[PDB]
């Protein structure tokens, strides 16, 4: 139930 | 440094609603929610793979970060992580959403263990460093914590005196918080530790919470393992960070006790590897 972080976060 | 000192805090002069309990003293389950900037030190150990916490974590400086060994490698349980799988969040206070302009995530260049730490018995020494790539801003939501000297450990490291845990685990032994949560708790005189379990203890573990007599609960639980027991000194205002949550026999249960792992008496090691 995590909200997706930014994919440049890898 | 400015280590231990809260901008939303000390810096300006604004108690939060529980501090003042820890100083009376000195003469996560049943935990309240954290107040924003209350431990701007606190980290996240975050999962990339399934998308999930891992543990939790501290903040030593702009490029180091402080957690049990157990977050990282445990053979029982097939723990092994390793620097890619792995990400920290910093600034944190929702457990689940992407702090958007608040938070910042660091990736690892490097995870070093306590070599003597003790997976096969007792988790005696869990203690583990986490350099990271780049350097972490600082913020009104993101600052170090103070590692204790001889002096101050020895003072404040007394049966009574309560300091403080925090992080985003369990709110039960069998929910989950929607923000990252506190509780303060009283150290626990080293007899009333070791009969309260059948596990070794060593001179690197203490524990702490409130006896069955006293009343008041709280202890910490699954996924705070690797944060911070801190404890505000008297003397100069800063916080400083006295324990590690390692482990304990289910979690807020009458007669059993949180063990923290003994910061100063690692410290020799954490200053050996950040002198590299
Ligand atoms: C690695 C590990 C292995 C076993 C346990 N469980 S345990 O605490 O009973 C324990 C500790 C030391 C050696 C053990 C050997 C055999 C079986 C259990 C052991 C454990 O708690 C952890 C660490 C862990 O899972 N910590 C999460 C946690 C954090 C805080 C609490 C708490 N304060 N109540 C409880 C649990
Ligand atoms: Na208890």
């Amino acid at each position: 139930d995590f909200e997706e972080i930014p994919e440049e976060y890898l | 440094a400015d280590c231990g000192l809260r901008p939303l805090f000390e810096k300006k002069s604004l108690e939060d609603k529980t501090e003042r309990e820890l100083l009376e003293s000195y003469i996560i389950v049943e935990g309240s929610d954290a107040e924003i900037g209350m431990s701007p030190w606190q980290v996240m150990l975050f999962r990339k793979s399934p998308q999930e916490l891992l543990c939790g974590a501290s903040l030593i400086s702009d490029r180091w970060v402080l957690t049990a060994a157990h977050c990282l490698l445990y053979p029982p349980w097939d723990k092994n992580f390793t620097e890619n799988d792995l990400l920290v969040r910093i600034g944190k206070h929702s457990r689940t959403r992407y702090e958007r302009n608040i938070e910042k995530i660091s990736m690892l260049e490097k995870i070093y263990i306590h070599p003597r730490y003790n997976w096969r018995e007792n988790l005696d020494r869990d203690i583990a460093l986490m350099k990271l790539k780049k350097p972490v801003a600082f913020s009104d939501y993101i600052h170090p914590v103070c590692l204790p000297d001889r002096e101050t450990a020895a003072s404040l490291l007394q049966a009574g005196y309560k300091g403080r845990v925090t992080g985003w685990g369990n709110l039960k032994e069998t929910g989950q918080p929607s923000v990252l949560q506190v509780v303060n708790l009283p150290i626990v005189e080293r007899p009333v530790c070791k009969d309260s379990t059948r596990i070794r203890i060593t001179d690197n573990m203490f524990c702490a919470g409130y006896k069955p007599d006293e009343g008041k609960r709280g202890d910490a639980c699954e996924g705070d393992s690797g944060g911070p027991f801190v404890m505000k000194s008297p003397f100069n205002n800063r916080w400083y960070q006295m324990g590690i949550v390692s482990w304990g026999e289910g979690c807020d249960r009458d007669g059993k006790y949180g063990f923290y792992t003994h910061v100063f008496r690692l410290k020799k090691w954490i200053q050996k590897v950040i002198d590299q």
